């Protein structure tokens, strides 16, 4: 390694901890699982305080919590609103429904996993997960963006 | 001179943000990215087509109290003057007519919304 | 109502409908025995002339002109 | 019977006085510097939030939660491979298969649950006869991927050597309303 | 077989709404084509149109026909509401299957089914 090896592997580090810091979900919810999730931003666990903040539009969100059961007739809006989402973006699947299914996964009407329609970086088990347990899976992502590379693999291309 | 000088820096910041801002990040443009946003769902229609104003005729009478208060922005040098009864009756004229427009739109629902 | 001057306009758009080889066709072909079309076929061609010469033809009307000359008649007769 | 939230119109005169307060009612927003009181009164109360992580939401001993396979005392597993908890899953999560084990034991070779199938019911642990299929008490354990949601027994196992003793005193503080 | 009629007491009136409900789906497609923005043609999609209604050519009862053209115009109301999107109208065209081979030899190599 080298001097600017270090340096850029301290502004991976910088922007990083930025977007880890300032993580703003989209407000979508889609059943019971958003319940809870209105409970994570309620005064015991305060997700504002982490740094979490709700705007409604996707133009203006880093992280897509697909809070609730995905059906067939949903999934192309749910697959244009992740479109419309400007990069960085994260998605978090929380409960059973959105992980793959869960209490409904044998319906006609009913898709299996939003894994089959966005890519997923953190599955909440439960149903509902806990506000408790959102919030943990909302502290791995930020760990796994601490962990992303990306000024360090461009410099080694 | 120091009032174009520091608008110009006041420019020269903004303009400087916009372009760190479109060439910094990274990019990925796709044509479902760059749609239209309407809840997930896709418009109908333009969003240049006419879009009613309800509030048109308020919208005109303001056009007209507009001007109003430019006829009293002179006040604090018209206060100065020697004829201190012409120039009261005059403002006192001035706005009594415009209350009684404003009262008489009023009574006409002129500041009712149309429906 | 311009009786010679309609029938150029009619037969122009027949040649341009595919389904009609271009030489068999001719004024007096019907759609059905001659140039081998089928029900589906002949809607689409009162939908066409319906385009050339403005005006609707109700579907009581359009199911009767079964060759390029009752077309005509009809046209005329508006 | 029934009371009316919104019948207050025994139309009555108007002194000055009332009138009076009316008027200032109107003119100086008196309701709505009580709102500002109200919000102001927060402001310099204690905040309800706890330091997630290092502080934790109060939990019950039958807070259902992870699943896990135990085992008796002597290290023997629990489960007979009886198939109740697969029979009573409202979401068909648990899939099992079975054989004599080679000292003739009636034993799983097979016990999955499809956690992004299970809806955190609990009732497989009702219906197990010997209290072999638990839900645990842990419920920080979310994953990077799908996969690693579908637990096998190795894993099930795993939890059960992992949680035993929190599970183990949780039953002995639950059992006797079971 | 003496049955309650729906709409049309004959197959001959039946057919009759089959061809309003034809010109209807006919003279929708452009506006389709072109408020979707469609990766098609015009022609392209009055093919289909064509084929989705010889899907039905078979049919001789009255009764059925009558609710098919019921159907058929609930669709075209959802077509033209820009209800359906073009996820919806795309899916008409099948365009990421891959087609059943018709024949017995390619039917047995691929697996055990008819
Ligand atoms: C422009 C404004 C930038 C100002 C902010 C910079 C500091 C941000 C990091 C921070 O304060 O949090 C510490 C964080 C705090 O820890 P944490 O964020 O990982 O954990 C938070 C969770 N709890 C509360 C449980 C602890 O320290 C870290 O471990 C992450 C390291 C981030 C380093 C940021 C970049 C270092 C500076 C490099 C400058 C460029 C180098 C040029 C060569
Ligand atoms: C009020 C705020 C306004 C100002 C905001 C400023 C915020 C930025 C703070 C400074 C950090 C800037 C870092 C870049 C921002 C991130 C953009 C990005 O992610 O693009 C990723 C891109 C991705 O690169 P890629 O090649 O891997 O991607 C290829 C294509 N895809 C995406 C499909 C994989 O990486 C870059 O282009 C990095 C370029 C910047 C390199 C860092 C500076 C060079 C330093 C060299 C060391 C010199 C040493 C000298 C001494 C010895
Ligand atoms: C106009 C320049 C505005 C500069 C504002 C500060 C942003 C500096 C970092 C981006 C530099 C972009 C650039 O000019 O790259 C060279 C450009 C390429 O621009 P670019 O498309 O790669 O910009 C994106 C920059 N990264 C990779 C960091 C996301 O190449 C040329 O030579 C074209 C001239
Ligand atoms: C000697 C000569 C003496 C001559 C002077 C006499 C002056 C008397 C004092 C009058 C002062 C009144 C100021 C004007 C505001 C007002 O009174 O309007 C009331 C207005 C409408 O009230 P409303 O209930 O909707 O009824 C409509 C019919 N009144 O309602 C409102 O305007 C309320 C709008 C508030 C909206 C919330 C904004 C925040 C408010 C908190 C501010 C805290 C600081
Ligand atoms: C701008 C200020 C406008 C004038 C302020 C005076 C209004 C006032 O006196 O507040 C009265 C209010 C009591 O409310 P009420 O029961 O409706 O009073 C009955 C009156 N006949 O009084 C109260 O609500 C009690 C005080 C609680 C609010 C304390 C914070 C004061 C907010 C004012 C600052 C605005 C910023
Ligand atoms: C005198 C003339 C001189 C010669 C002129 C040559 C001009 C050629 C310009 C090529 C395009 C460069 O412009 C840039 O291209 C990149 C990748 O190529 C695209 O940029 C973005 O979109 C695509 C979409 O898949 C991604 O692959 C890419 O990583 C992303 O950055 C955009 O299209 C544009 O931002
Ligand atoms: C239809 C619209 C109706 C609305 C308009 C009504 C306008 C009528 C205004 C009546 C009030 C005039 O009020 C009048 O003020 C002037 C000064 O300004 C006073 O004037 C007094 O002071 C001035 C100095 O300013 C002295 O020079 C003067 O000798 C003395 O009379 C008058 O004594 C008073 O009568
Ligand atoms: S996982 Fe459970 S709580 Fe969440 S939406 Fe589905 S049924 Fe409701
Ligand atoms: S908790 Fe309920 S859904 Fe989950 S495995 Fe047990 S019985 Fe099945
Ligand atoms: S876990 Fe309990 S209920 Fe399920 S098969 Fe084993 S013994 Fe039977």
């Amino acid at each position: 390694r080298s001097r600017a090896e270090y340096v850029v592997t301290k502004l991976d580090d910088l922007i990083n901890w930025a977007r880890r810091s300032s993580l703003w979900p989209m407000t979508f919810g889609l059943a019971c699982c958003a319940v809870e999730m209105m409970h994570m931003a309620a005064p015991r666990y305060d997700m504002d305080r982490f740094g979490v903040v709700f705007r409604a539009s996707p133009r203006q969100a880093d992280v897509m919590i697909v809070a609730g059961t995905l059906t067939n007739k949903m999934a192309p809006a749910l697959r244009k609103v992740y479109d419309q989402m400007p990069e960085p973006r994260y998605v978090v699947s929380m409960g059973s429904c959105a992980n793959g299914g869960g209490y409904y996964h044998y319906s006609y009407s009913v898709v299996r996993g939003c894994d089959r329609i966005v890519p997923v970086d953190i599955y909440v088990p439960g149903c509902p997960p806990t506000a408790e347990a959102l919030l943990y899976g909302i502290l791995q992502l930020q760990r796994k963006i601490k962990r992303e590379q990306k000024l360090k693999i461009w410099y080694r291309r | 001179m120091n009032l174009y000088t520091v608008i110009f820096i006041n420019i020269l910041l903004s303009l400087t943000l916009i372009l760190v801002a479109f060439w910094l990040p990274q990019m990925n443009l796709y044509s479902e990215k760059a749609n239209p946003y309407e809840c997930g769902f896709d418009p109908t229609s333009s969003a240049r087509l006419p879009f009613s104003m309800k509030f048109f005729l308020v919208a005109i009478t303001f056009l007209l109290f507009d001007l109003e208060i430019a006829l009293l922005l002179p006040l604090p040098w018209a206060i100065q003057t020697i004829k201190t009864s012409t120039m009261m009756i005059m403002a006192f004229i001035l706005v009594t007519i415009l209350s009684l427009g404003l009262a008489y739109e009023w009574t006409q629902k002129g500041l009712e919304w149309t429906e | 109502l311009t009786l010679d001057g309609i029938k150029d306009r009619v037969l122009y758009v027949l040649k341009l409908y595919d389904k009609i080889d271009p030489e068999k066709l001719s004024v007096n072909s019907h759609f059905m025995k001659d140039l081998g079309l089928d029900s589906l076929d002949q809607v689409e061609i009162i939908m066409a002339m319906e385009d050339e010469f403005g005006f609707e033809i109700p579907d009581i009307d359009a199911e009767k002109l079964m060759c390029p000359q009752e077309i005509v008649d009809y046209i005329a007769d508006k | 019977t029934y009371k009316y939230v919104n019948k207050k119109e025994q139309e009555s005169e108007v002194d000055m006085k009332s009138a009076t307060d009316n008027a200032a009612r109107i003119l100086m927003w008196t309701e709505l510097i009580r709102g500002l009181g109200m919000t102001l009164s927060y402001l310099f109360r204690e905040p309800a939030t706890i330091n997630y992580p290092f502080e934790k939401g109060p939990l019950s001993p039958r807070f259902r939660g992870e699943h896990a396979l135990r085992r008796y005392p002597s290290g023997e597993e629990r489960c007979i491979a009886c198939k109740l908890c697969e029979a009573i899953c409202p979401a068909q999560a648990i899939t099992i298969e079975a054989e004599p084990r080679a000292d003739g034991s009636r034993r799983t070779t097979r016990y999955d649950i499809d956690m992004t199938k299970c809806i955190y019911c609990g009732f497989c642990q009702e219906a197990c006869p010997v209290d072999a299929i638990v839900e645990g008490p842990n419920f920080e354990f979310s994953t990077e991927t799908h996969e690693e949601l579908l637990y096998n027994k190795e894993k099930l196992l795993n939890n059960g050597d992992k949680w035993e003793a929190e599970i183990a005193a949780n039953i002995q503080a639950d059992y006797l309303y079971r | 077989t003496s049955v309650k009629p729906i709409f049309s007491r004959d197959l001959n009136e039946a057919k009759r709404r089959v061809r309003e409900l034809y010109r209807a789906w006919y003279r929708e497609v452009p506006n389709t084509v072109h408020l979707m923005q469609l990766d098609i043609t015009v022609k392209q999609g009055r093919d289909k149109v064509r084929e989705m209604f010889m899907k039905n050519a078979h049919v001789t009862d009255p009764r059925v026909v009558d609710l098919l053209v019921i159907k058929g115009k609930m669709e075209l109301q959802e077509t033209i509401k820009v209800w359906k999107q073009r996820t919806h109208v795309m899916r008409f065209f099948h365009e990421t299957e891959t087609p059943r081979p018709k024949d017995f030899l390619s039917k047995f190599y691929m697996g055990h089914d008819p």
